[PDB]
Protein backbone atom coordinates (compact mmCIF):
# COMPACT_ATOMS: atom_id res chain seq x y z
CA UNK A 1 0.00 0.00 0.00
CA UNK A 2 3.18 2.25 -0.59
CA UNK A 3 3.61 2.28 -4.35
CA UNK A 4 2.72 6.07 -6.04
CA UNK A 5 1.82 7.29 -9.05
CA UNK A 6 1.66 10.89 -10.38
CA UNK A 7 0.36 12.58 -13.56
CA UNK A 8 2.19 15.79 -13.92
CA UNK A 9 2.96 18.71 -17.05
CA UNK A 10 5.82 20.20 -18.58
CA UNK A 11 7.52 23.58 -17.60
CA UNK A 12 10.86 25.21 -18.80
CA UNK A 13 12.77 27.98 -16.32
CA UNK A 14 11.31 31.26 -17.93
CA UNK A 15 8.74 31.16 -20.12
CA UNK A 16 7.09 33.82 -22.19
CA UNK A 17 4.53 36.73 -21.08
CA UNK A 18 1.02 36.42 -22.98
CA UNK A 19 -2.98 38.29 -22.33
CA UNK A 20 -6.08 36.45 -21.76
CA UNK A 21 -9.50 37.88 -21.68
CA UNK A 22 -8.43 38.50 -17.48
CA UNK A 23 -5.06 38.81 -17.19
CA UNK A 24 -2.51 40.68 -19.39
CA UNK A 25 0.60 38.49 -18.09
CA UNK A 26 0.43 35.12 -17.83
CA UNK A 27 3.42 33.59 -18.37
CA UNK A 28 3.37 30.22 -21.04
CA UNK A 29 6.01 27.43 -22.22
CA UNK A 30 5.88 28.63 -25.62
CA UNK A 31 4.26 31.64 -27.46
CA UNK A 32 4.52 33.23 -30.97
CA UNK A 33 4.98 36.56 -31.95
CA UNK A 34 2.14 37.82 -34.69
CA UNK A 35 3.22 41.59 -35.46
CA UNK A 36 5.72 41.30 -37.87
CA UNK A 37 8.00 44.54 -36.82
CA UNK A 38 10.76 44.11 -38.83
CA UNK A 39 11.55 45.29 -42.71
CA UNK A 40 14.26 44.49 -45.31
CA UNK A 41 16.43 47.65 -46.02
CA UNK A 42 15.19 47.30 -49.95
CA UNK A 43 12.53 46.69 -51.95
CA UNK A 44 12.26 42.65 -53.32
CA UNK A 45 11.88 43.05 -57.78
CA UNK A 46 10.73 40.01 -57.38
CA UNK A 47 7.85 38.00 -57.92
CA UNK A 48 6.07 41.80 -58.26
CA UNK A 49 7.83 43.49 -61.38
CA UNK A 50 8.76 46.71 -59.87
CA UNK A 51 9.80 49.66 -62.22
CA UNK A 52 12.10 52.39 -60.96
CA UNK A 53 11.03 55.69 -61.09
CA UNK A 54 14.53 57.27 -60.50
CA UNK A 55 14.47 60.88 -62.05
CA UNK A 56 11.16 60.85 -62.96
CA UNK A 57 7.43 60.69 -61.17
CA UNK A 58 4.92 59.01 -63.01
CA UNK A 59 3.16 62.03 -64.35
CA UNK A 60 6.23 63.34 -66.25
CA UNK A 61 6.90 59.83 -67.41
CA UNK A 62 3.41 59.75 -69.18
CA UNK A 63 4.36 63.56 -69.99
CA UNK A 64 7.50 62.29 -72.04
CA UNK A 65 9.77 64.93 -69.98
CA UNK A 66 13.73 64.74 -70.48
CA UNK A 67 15.02 61.85 -68.56
CA UNK A 68 12.10 59.82 -68.71
CA UNK A 69 12.81 57.61 -71.82
CA UNK A 70 13.61 54.50 -70.07
CA UNK A 71 9.98 54.59 -68.91
CA UNK A 72 8.66 53.88 -72.26
CA UNK A 73 6.59 50.62 -73.02
CA UNK A 74 7.48 49.92 -69.30
CA UNK A 75 5.20 47.23 -67.38
CA UNK A 76 4.56 47.41 -64.02
CA UNK A 77 2.69 45.74 -60.59
CA UNK A 78 3.60 47.78 -58.57
CA UNK A 79 5.71 51.98 -60.24
CA UNK A 80 8.22 53.02 -57.36
CA UNK A 81 8.14 56.73 -57.42
CA UNK A 82 11.12 58.29 -55.63
CA UNK A 83 10.64 61.26 -53.50
CA UNK A 84 13.52 63.03 -55.03
CA UNK A 85 12.23 63.44 -58.26
CA UNK A 86 12.34 66.89 -60.48
CA UNK A 87 10.68 68.39 -62.76
CA UNK A 88 12.77 69.01 -66.14
CA UNK A 89 10.54 70.67 -68.21
CA UNK A 90 7.90 73.05 -69.22
CA UNK A 91 6.24 74.44 -65.98
CA UNK A 92 3.35 72.75 -65.49
CA UNK A 93 0.04 71.93 -63.50
CA UNK A 94 -2.88 69.32 -63.49
CA UNK A 95 -6.39 70.10 -62.21
CA UNK A 96 -6.92 66.65 -61.10
CA UNK A 97 -3.85 66.15 -60.32
CA UNK A 98 -4.02 62.85 -58.34
CA UNK A 99 -6.92 61.56 -60.22
CA UNK A 100 -4.38 61.76 -63.69
CA UNK A 101 -1.64 60.14 -61.10
CA UNK A 102 -3.91 57.39 -59.74
CA UNK A 103 -5.68 56.30 -63.14
CA UNK A 104 -1.75 55.90 -64.79
CA UNK A 105 -0.54 53.84 -61.98
CA UNK A 106 -3.69 51.66 -61.54
CA UNK A 107 -3.27 51.12 -65.39
CA UNK A 108 0.12 49.65 -64.88
CA UNK A 109 1.91 50.40 -68.68
CA UNK A 110 2.99 52.95 -70.90
CA UNK A 111 2.19 51.64 -74.00
CA UNK A 112 1.90 54.51 -76.63
CA UNK A 113 0.73 54.67 -79.82
CA UNK A 114 1.88 57.19 -82.17
CA UNK A 115 -0.59 58.84 -84.28
CA UNK A 116 -0.29 61.58 -87.20
CA UNK A 117 -2.92 64.63 -86.97
CA UNK A 118 -2.67 66.53 -90.19
CA UNK A 119 -2.94 70.30 -88.10
CA UNK A 120 -3.98 72.75 -90.65
CA UNK A 121 -0.96 75.82 -91.58
CA UNK A 122 0.47 75.40 -88.10
CA UNK A 123 4.10 75.45 -86.81
CA UNK A 124 4.32 72.57 -84.73
CA UNK A 125 7.05 70.90 -82.44
CA UNK A 126 7.56 74.05 -80.79
CA UNK A 127 10.04 73.76 -77.99
CA UNK A 128 10.97 75.94 -74.81
CA UNK A 129 14.32 76.51 -72.92
CA UNK A 130 13.01 75.11 -69.38
CA UNK A 131 12.83 71.74 -71.05
CA UNK A 132 16.29 71.24 -72.76
CA UNK A 133 17.06 68.00 -73.67
CA UNK A 134 20.95 67.45 -74.04
CA UNK A 135 22.31 71.78 -74.81
CA UNK A 136 18.81 72.10 -77.21
CA UNK A 137 15.29 73.24 -76.34
CA UNK A 138 13.08 71.00 -76.45
CA UNK A 139 9.39 69.70 -74.96
CA UNK A 140 7.32 66.88 -74.34
CA UNK A 141 7.99 63.85 -76.46
CA UNK A 142 4.07 62.96 -76.17
CA UNK A 143 3.04 66.61 -76.53
CA UNK A 144 3.09 68.81 -80.02
CA UNK A 145 3.25 72.22 -78.89
CA UNK A 146 1.20 74.00 -81.72
CA UNK A 147 1.94 77.70 -82.32
CA UNK A 148 0.75 79.68 -85.33
CA UNK A 149 2.31 79.96 -89.19
CA UNK A 150 4.96 82.02 -90.52
CA UNK A 151 2.12 83.59 -92.41
CA UNK A 152 0.37 84.90 -88.92
CA UNK A 153 -2.32 82.43 -89.65
CA UNK A 154 -3.92 79.44 -87.26
CA UNK A 155 -6.94 79.02 -88.22
CA UNK A 156 -10.07 76.88 -86.43
CA UNK A 157 -8.42 73.02 -85.52
CA UNK A 158 -10.94 70.35 -85.60
CA UNK A 159 -9.54 66.70 -86.31
CA UNK A 160 -11.35 63.42 -85.21
CA UNK A 161 -9.67 60.61 -84.58
CA UNK A 162 -12.15 57.01 -84.22
CA UNK A 163 -11.47 54.48 -82.00
CA UNK A 164 -12.27 51.34 -83.54
CA UNK A 165 -9.95 49.06 -81.95
CA UNK A 166 -10.21 46.54 -78.90
CA UNK A 167 -9.55 48.95 -75.89
CA UNK A 168 -9.66 51.64 -74.66
CA UNK A 169 -7.41 55.25 -75.47
CA UNK A 170 -6.15 57.70 -73.17
CA UNK A 171 -5.40 60.60 -74.56
CA UNK A 172 -3.07 63.96 -72.87
CA UNK A 173 -3.56 67.03 -73.76
CA UNK A 174 -2.58 70.31 -72.58
CA UNK A 175 -3.60 74.09 -72.76
CA UNK A 176 -0.68 77.12 -72.36
CA UNK A 177 -1.35 79.61 -70.83
CA UNK A 178 0.48 82.89 -71.92
CA UNK A 179 1.88 86.06 -69.28
CA UNK A 180 0.76 89.15 -70.87
CA UNK A 181 -1.37 90.87 -74.07
CA UNK A 182 2.14 90.52 -76.26
CA UNK A 183 2.28 86.71 -75.53
CA UNK A 184 -0.58 84.85 -76.96
CA UNK A 185 -0.99 87.05 -80.39
CA UNK A 186 3.09 86.01 -81.26
CA UNK A 187 2.35 82.70 -79.88
CA UNK A 188 -1.59 82.46 -81.06
CA UNK A 189 -3.04 85.40 -83.16
CA UNK A 190 -6.28 85.17 -81.81
CA UNK A 191 -7.58 85.91 -78.09
CA UNK A 192 -9.06 85.10 -76.52
CA UNK A 193 -7.53 81.39 -77.31
CA UNK A 194 -9.40 78.13 -76.33
CA UNK A 195 -9.62 74.28 -76.52
CA UNK A 196 -12.60 72.08 -76.76
CA UNK A 197 -12.00 68.37 -76.34
CA UNK A 198 -15.12 66.30 -76.95
CA UNK A 199 -16.32 62.58 -77.38
CA UNK A 200 -19.92 61.48 -78.40
CA UNK A 201 -21.30 62.03 -74.49
CA UNK A 202 -18.76 64.29 -73.30
CA UNK A 203 -16.80 67.42 -73.23
CA UNK A 204 -14.24 70.00 -71.99
CA UNK A 205 -14.20 73.71 -72.44
CA UNK A 206 -10.99 75.40 -71.69
CA UNK A 207 -10.27 79.06 -71.44
CA UNK A 208 -6.08 80.09 -71.27
CA UNK A 209 -4.99 82.46 -68.34
CA UNK A 210 -2.99 84.92 -69.07
CA UNK A 211 -1.24 86.70 -66.28
CA UNK A 212 2.73 86.52 -64.71
CA UNK A 213 3.56 83.67 -62.56
CA UNK A 214 6.63 83.15 -60.78
CA UNK A 215 9.65 82.12 -63.38
CA UNK A 216 10.25 78.93 -63.20
CA UNK A 217 13.08 77.18 -65.62
CA UNK A 218 13.39 80.78 -66.90
CA UNK A 219 8.95 81.21 -67.68
CA UNK A 220 6.49 82.67 -66.43
CA UNK A 221 3.94 80.70 -68.72
CA UNK A 222 2.28 77.51 -67.57
CA UNK A 223 0.51 74.18 -69.18
CA UNK A 224 -2.47 72.65 -67.48
CA UNK A 225 -2.91 69.35 -68.63
CA UNK A 226 -5.98 67.21 -69.25
CA UNK A 227 -7.12 64.01 -70.56
CA UNK A 228 -9.94 62.07 -72.18
CA UNK A 229 -10.53 58.24 -72.74
CA UNK A 230 -11.82 56.69 -75.72
CA UNK A 231 -13.70 53.48 -75.21
CA UNK A 232 -14.03 51.30 -78.51
CA UNK A 233 -16.70 52.57 -80.29
CA UNK A 234 -16.29 56.38 -79.68
CA UNK A 235 -14.34 58.96 -80.90
CA UNK A 236 -12.65 61.91 -80.01
CA UNK A 237 -12.41 65.95 -81.62
CA UNK A 238 -9.61 68.51 -80.65
CA UNK A 239 -11.39 71.80 -81.39
CA UNK A 240 -9.15 74.86 -81.30
CA UNK A 241 -8.91 78.64 -81.62
CA UNK A 242 -5.16 78.57 -79.92
CA UNK A 243 -3.04 77.61 -77.32
CA UNK A 244 -3.75 73.25 -77.84
CA UNK A 245 -0.95 71.55 -76.37
CA UNK A 246 -1.61 68.68 -79.19
CA UNK A 247 -1.23 65.19 -78.01
CA UNK A 248 1.23 62.72 -80.22
CA UNK A 249 -1.19 60.04 -79.71
CA UNK A 250 -2.15 57.78 -76.93
CA UNK A 251 -1.88 55.58 -74.36
CA UNK A 252 -3.65 52.25 -74.26
CA UNK A 253 -5.70 51.11 -71.44
CA UNK A 254 -6.00 47.47 -70.11
CA UNK A 255 -9.04 46.32 -69.73
CA UNK A 256 -8.81 45.35 -66.37
CA UNK A 257 -6.20 47.70 -64.24
CA UNK A 258 -4.25 46.05 -61.37
CA UNK A 259 -1.49 48.14 -60.66
CA UNK A 260 -0.53 50.60 -58.56
CA UNK A 261 2.17 53.27 -57.25
CA UNK A 262 4.36 53.26 -54.13
CA UNK A 263 6.33 56.37 -52.95
CA UNK A 264 9.34 55.52 -51.37
CA UNK A 265 12.88 56.31 -51.38
CA UNK A 266 14.10 52.56 -50.78
CA UNK A 267 16.64 50.88 -52.88
CA UNK A 268 15.46 48.18 -55.36
CA UNK A 269 17.55 44.27 -54.06
CA UNK A 270 17.47 40.96 -54.92
CA UNK A 271 15.19 39.43 -52.35
CA UNK A 272 12.25 37.41 -53.05
CA UNK A 273 8.78 39.26 -51.43
CA UNK A 274 5.38 39.62 -52.34
CA UNK A 275 4.68 42.81 -49.88
CA UNK A 276 6.32 46.06 -50.47
CA UNK A 277 6.05 48.98 -47.69
CA UNK A 278 7.17 52.60 -48.23
CA UNK A 279 9.65 51.63 -45.70
CA UNK A 280 11.16 48.28 -47.79
CA UNK A 281 9.65 44.57 -48.44
CA UNK A 282 8.25 42.63 -45.49
CA UNK A 283 9.84 39.03 -45.44
CA UNK A 284 7.07 37.08 -43.31
CA UNK A 285 4.43 35.18 -42.70
CA UNK A 286 3.10 36.68 -39.31
CA UNK A 287 -0.80 38.07 -39.80
CA UNK A 288 0.24 41.47 -38.64
CA UNK A 289 2.75 44.14 -38.85
CA UNK A 290 3.43 47.82 -37.50
CA UNK A 291 5.52 48.79 -39.89
CA UNK A 292 3.85 50.82 -41.69
CA UNK A 293 0.10 51.58 -43.17
CA UNK A 294 1.38 52.10 -46.15
CA UNK A 295 1.58 48.36 -47.98
CA UNK A 296 0.87 46.52 -51.04
CA UNK A 297 0.65 43.41 -52.40
CA UNK A 298 0.17 39.87 -50.31
CA UNK A 299 0.83 41.60 -46.68
CA UNK A 300 0.37 40.85 -43.22
CA UNK A 301 -2.81 43.68 -41.95
CA UNK A 302 -1.22 47.18 -40.31
CA UNK A 303 -2.38 47.11 -36.57
CA UNK A 304 -0.84 49.58 -34.13
CA UNK A 305 0.41 47.23 -31.39
CA UNK A 306 4.18 46.70 -31.64
CA UNK A 307 3.55 43.13 -29.93
CA UNK A 308 0.79 40.29 -30.04
CA UNK A 309 2.38 37.09 -28.46
CA UNK A 310 -0.23 33.98 -29.37
CA UNK A 311 0.18 31.08 -26.68
CA UNK A 312 1.34 28.25 -28.02
CA UNK A 313 2.32 26.21 -24.92
CA UNK A 314 0.22 25.76 -21.47
CA UNK A 315 1.04 27.69 -18.31
CA UNK A 316 4.55 27.72 -17.30
CA UNK A 317 4.81 26.56 -13.42
CA UNK A 318 8.68 25.43 -12.91
CA UNK A 319 10.15 23.82 -10.14
CA UNK B 1 -7.96 27.35 -16.33
CA UNK B 2 -11.38 25.71 -15.93
CA UNK B 3 -10.35 22.97 -14.97
CA UNK B 4 -8.25 23.50 -12.15
CA UNK B 5 -5.20 21.01 -12.92
CA UNK B 6 -2.55 22.99 -13.85
CA UNK B 7 -1.68 25.66 -11.36
CA UNK B 8 -4.08 23.73 -9.27
CA UNK B 9 -4.38 20.34 -7.52
CA UNK B 10 -0.91 19.67 -9.50
CA UNK B 11 1.23 22.43 -7.74
CA UNK B 12 3.75 22.60 -10.46
CA UNK B 13 5.38 21.57 -13.90
CA UNK B 14 8.04 19.08 -14.14
CA UNK B 15 11.44 20.76 -15.80
CA UNK B 16 12.72 17.09 -16.27
CA UNK B 17 10.25 16.22 -18.62
CA UNK B 18 11.88 17.58 -21.98
CA UNK B 19 9.94 14.54 -24.22
CA UNK B 20 6.57 15.30 -23.52
CA UNK B 21 3.50 17.57 -22.62
CA UNK B 22 2.37 15.10 -19.88
CA UNK B 23 3.47 12.08 -18.72
CA UNK B 24 3.82 10.04 -15.42
CA UNK B 25 6.09 10.21 -12.21
CA UNK B 26 6.15 7.16 -10.39
CA UNK B 27 7.66 5.91 -6.80
CA UNK B 28 7.79 2.00 -5.92
CA UNK B 29 9.63 -0.68 -4.34
CA UNK B 30 12.40 -0.35 -7.01
CA UNK B 31 12.51 3.12 -7.53
CA UNK B 32 11.82 6.42 -9.23
CA UNK B 33 11.00 7.29 -12.96
CA UNK B 34 9.41 9.58 -15.04
CA UNK B 35 8.19 9.13 -18.50
CA UNK B 36 5.88 11.09 -21.44
CA UNK B 37 2.54 10.44 -22.60
CA UNK B 38 2.47 10.39 -25.84
CA UNK B 39 -1.63 10.34 -26.41
CA UNK B 40 -2.40 13.82 -24.13
CA UNK B 41 0.72 15.64 -25.21
CA UNK B 42 0.35 14.62 -29.14
CA UNK B 43 -3.77 16.11 -28.44
CA UNK B 44 -2.37 19.15 -26.77
CA UNK B 45 -0.07 20.14 -30.16
CA UNK B 46 -3.08 19.16 -32.68
CA UNK B 47 -5.26 21.29 -31.20
CA UNK B 48 -2.62 24.62 -30.60
CA UNK B 49 -0.92 23.36 -34.34
CA UNK B 50 -4.36 23.76 -35.31
CA UNK B 51 -4.85 26.96 -34.04
CA UNK B 52 -1.79 28.30 -35.83
CA UNK B 53 -2.65 27.24 -39.28
CA UNK B 54 -5.89 28.50 -39.82
CA UNK B 55 -4.57 31.66 -38.02
CA UNK B 56 -1.76 31.88 -40.85
CA UNK B 57 -3.89 31.69 -43.56
CA UNK B 58 -5.33 35.04 -44.88
CA UNK B 59 -4.22 36.53 -47.82
CA UNK B 60 -4.97 40.54 -47.74
CA UNK B 61 -4.27 40.63 -51.39
CA UNK B 62 -4.35 44.44 -51.74
CA UNK B 63 -2.86 47.05 -54.67
CA UNK B 64 -4.61 50.19 -56.08
CA UNK B 65 -5.82 51.85 -52.13
CA UNK B 66 -6.02 55.46 -51.66
CA UNK B 67 -2.78 58.11 -50.60
CA UNK B 68 -2.48 57.45 -46.77
CA UNK B 69 0.71 60.20 -46.72
CA UNK B 70 0.13 64.34 -47.29
CA UNK B 71 2.55 66.86 -47.27
CA UNK B 72 -0.35 69.97 -46.95
CA UNK B 73 -3.53 69.92 -45.82
CA UNK B 74 -6.62 70.15 -48.40
CA UNK B 75 -9.89 69.65 -46.94
CA UNK B 76 -12.57 68.03 -47.20
CA UNK B 77 -11.47 65.00 -49.74
CA UNK B 78 -8.81 64.93 -47.50
CA UNK B 79 -10.02 64.37 -44.34
CA UNK B 80 -12.23 61.76 -45.39
CA UNK B 81 -9.24 59.34 -47.34
CA UNK B 82 -7.73 60.13 -43.48
CA UNK B 83 -10.38 59.17 -41.62
CA UNK B 84 -11.45 55.79 -43.73
CA UNK B 85 -8.08 54.74 -43.30
CA UNK B 86 -7.82 55.76 -39.36
CA UNK B 87 -11.01 54.21 -39.15
CA UNK B 88 -9.72 50.95 -40.90
CA UNK B 89 -6.57 51.09 -38.11
CA UNK B 90 -8.43 51.22 -35.45
CA UNK B 91 -11.17 48.26 -36.37
CA UNK B 92 -8.38 45.86 -37.29
CA UNK B 93 -6.10 46.60 -34.23
CA UNK B 94 -9.32 45.51 -32.44
CA UNK B 95 -9.45 42.25 -33.94
CA UNK B 96 -6.10 41.60 -33.48
CA UNK B 97 -6.28 42.43 -29.85
CA UNK B 98 -8.90 40.77 -29.07
CA UNK B 99 -8.41 37.45 -31.38
CA UNK B 100 -5.18 37.05 -29.18
CA UNK B 101 -6.80 37.22 -26.01
CA UNK B 102 -10.22 34.76 -27.09
CA UNK B 103 -7.37 32.11 -28.83
CA UNK B 104 -5.01 32.62 -25.33
CA UNK B 105 -7.57 32.41 -23.40
CA UNK B 106 -8.83 29.15 -24.82
CA UNK B 107 -5.16 27.65 -25.77
CA UNK B 108 -4.94 27.72 -21.38
CA UNK B 109 -7.95 25.89 -21.09
CA UNK B 110 -7.66 22.86 -23.75
CA UNK B 111 -3.75 22.34 -21.84
CA UNK B 112 -5.63 22.67 -18.51
CA UNK B 113 -8.43 20.25 -19.99
CA UNK B 114 -5.75 17.68 -21.40
CA UNK B 115 -3.52 17.55 -18.07
CA UNK B 116 -7.17 16.80 -16.42
CA UNK B 117 -8.73 13.91 -19.04
CA UNK B 118 -4.80 12.26 -18.77
CA UNK B 119 -5.15 12.02 -14.45
CA UNK B 120 -9.14 11.43 -14.91
CA UNK B 121 -7.99 8.15 -17.88
CA UNK B 122 -5.47 7.12 -15.10
CA UNK B 123 -8.39 7.25 -12.42
CA UNK B 124 -10.26 5.00 -14.18
CA UNK B 125 -7.92 2.55 -14.71
CA UNK B 126 -6.87 2.11 -11.19
CA UNK B 127 -10.75 1.31 -10.05
CA UNK B 128 -10.75 0.32 -6.34
CA UNK B 129 -6.92 -0.60 -6.54
CA UNK B 130 -5.87 3.42 -5.18
CA UNK B 131 -6.43 6.35 -3.76
CA UNK B 132 -6.17 10.40 -5.13
CA UNK B 133 -3.55 11.82 -2.89
CA UNK B 134 -4.84 15.53 -3.98
CA UNK B 135 -1.94 16.69 -5.54
CA UNK B 136 -2.45 14.79 -8.89
CA UNK B 137 -0.92 11.55 -6.91
CA UNK B 138 -2.65 8.29 -6.83
CA UNK B 139 -1.29 5.83 -3.70
CA UNK B 140 -1.65 2.21 -5.23
CA UNK B 141 -2.08 -0.01 -2.75
CA UNK B 142 -0.62 -3.11 -3.90
CA UNK B 143 3.09 -3.94 -5.05
CA UNK B 144 3.17 -2.42 -8.59
CA UNK B 145 6.83 -3.56 -10.20
CA UNK B 146 8.07 -1.63 -12.91
CA UNK B 147 6.37 -3.41 -15.77
CA UNK B 148 3.14 -3.21 -13.62
CA UNK B 149 3.69 0.32 -13.62
CA UNK B 150 4.53 0.49 -17.71
CA UNK B 151 1.12 -1.27 -18.28
CA UNK B 152 -0.16 1.32 -16.40
CA UNK B 153 1.43 3.88 -18.76
CA UNK B 154 0.30 1.85 -21.77
CA UNK B 155 -3.23 1.01 -20.83
CA UNK B 156 -2.52 -2.96 -20.44
CA UNK B 157 -3.30 -2.40 -16.59
CA UNK B 158 -5.76 -5.06 -15.00
CA UNK B 159 -7.05 -4.06 -11.74
CA UNK B 160 -8.57 -7.79 -11.43
CA UNK B 161 -5.50 -8.86 -11.09
CA UNK B 162 -4.60 -6.98 -7.91
CA UNK B 163 -7.93 -5.93 -7.02
CA UNK B 164 -7.80 -8.41 -3.95
CA UNK B 165 -4.72 -7.38 -2.59
CA UNK B 166 -5.52 -3.48 -2.87
CA UNK B 167 -8.88 -4.22 -1.34
CA UNK B 168 -6.96 -5.82 1.70
CA UNK B 169 -4.71 -3.00 1.87
CA UNK B 170 -7.09 0.01 2.00
CA UNK B 171 -9.63 -0.87 4.26
CA UNK B 172 -7.83 -3.17 6.97
C1 LIG C 1 7.22 77.70 -79.42
C2 LIG C 1 8.14 78.79 -78.96
O1 LIG C 1 8.65 79.58 -79.73
N1 LIG C 1 8.36 78.84 -77.65
C3 LIG C 1 9.28 79.80 -77.07
C4 LIG C 1 8.92 80.03 -75.61
C5 LIG C 1 7.48 80.50 -75.44
O2 LIG C 1 7.16 81.50 -76.41
C6 LIG C 1 7.29 81.05 -74.03
O3 LIG C 1 8.05 80.26 -73.11
C7 LIG C 1 5.83 81.04 -73.60
O4 LIG C 1 5.77 81.30 -72.19
O5 LIG C 1 9.81 80.98 -75.02
C8 LIG C 1 11.19 80.59 -75.02
O6 LIG C 1 11.96 81.68 -74.50
C9 LIG C 1 11.44 79.37 -74.16
O7 LIG C 1 10.63 79.05 -73.26
O8 LIG C 1 12.48 78.70 -74.38
C10 LIG C 1 11.64 80.30 -76.45
C11 LIG C 1 10.72 79.30 -77.12
O9 LIG C 1 11.12 79.09 -78.48
C1 LIG D 1 -14.99 69.51 -88.19
O1 LIG D 1 -16.00 70.29 -87.62
C2 LIG D 1 -17.25 70.09 -88.28
C3 LIG D 1 -18.19 71.14 -87.74
O2 LIG D 1 -17.47 72.31 -87.36
C4 LIG D 1 -17.72 68.66 -88.03
O3 LIG D 1 -18.91 68.44 -88.78
C5 LIG D 1 -16.65 67.65 -88.46
O4 LIG D 1 -17.01 66.35 -88.01
C6 LIG D 1 -15.26 68.02 -87.93
N1 LIG D 1 -14.25 67.20 -88.54
C7 LIG D 1 -13.11 66.84 -87.94
C8 LIG D 1 -12.18 65.98 -88.74
O5 LIG D 1 -12.85 67.20 -86.80
C1 LIG E 1 6.60 48.33 -34.04
O1 LIG E 1 6.83 47.51 -32.88
C2 LIG E 1 8.20 47.48 -32.44
C3 LIG E 1 8.25 46.53 -31.26
O2 LIG E 1 7.71 45.26 -31.59
C4 LIG E 1 8.66 48.89 -32.08
O3 LIG E 1 10.03 48.87 -31.69
C5 LIG E 1 8.46 49.82 -33.27
O4 LIG E 1 8.78 51.15 -32.89
C6 LIG E 1 7.01 49.77 -33.75
N1 LIG E 1 6.83 50.60 -34.93
C7 LIG E 1 6.00 51.65 -34.98
C8 LIG E 1 5.25 51.94 -33.72
O5 LIG E 1 5.88 52.33 -35.99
Amino acid sequence: GNPVICMGHHAVANGTMVKTLADDQVEVVTAQELVESQNLPELCPSPLRLVDGQTCDIINGALGSPGCDHLNGAEWDVFIERPNAVDTCYPFDVPEYQSLRSILANNGKFEFIAEEFQWNTVKQNGKSGACKRANVNDFFNRLNWLVKSDGNAYPLQNLTKINNGDYARLYIWGVHHPSTDTEQTNLYKNNPGGVTVSTKTSQTSVVPNIGSRPLVRGQSGRVSFYWTIVEPGDLIVFNTIGNLIAPRGHYKLNNQKKSTILNTAIPIGSCVSKCHTDKGSLSTTKPFQNISRIAVGDCPRYVKQGSLKLATGMRNIPE
Amino acid sequence: GLFGAIAGFIENGWQGLIDGWYGFRHQNAEGTGTAADLKSTQAAIDQINGKLNRLIEKTNDKYHQIEKEFEQVEGRIQDLEKYVEDTKIDLWSYNAELLVALENQHTIDVTDSEMNKLFERVRRQLRENAEDKGNGCFEIFHKCDNNCIESIRNGTYDHDIYRDEAINNRFQ
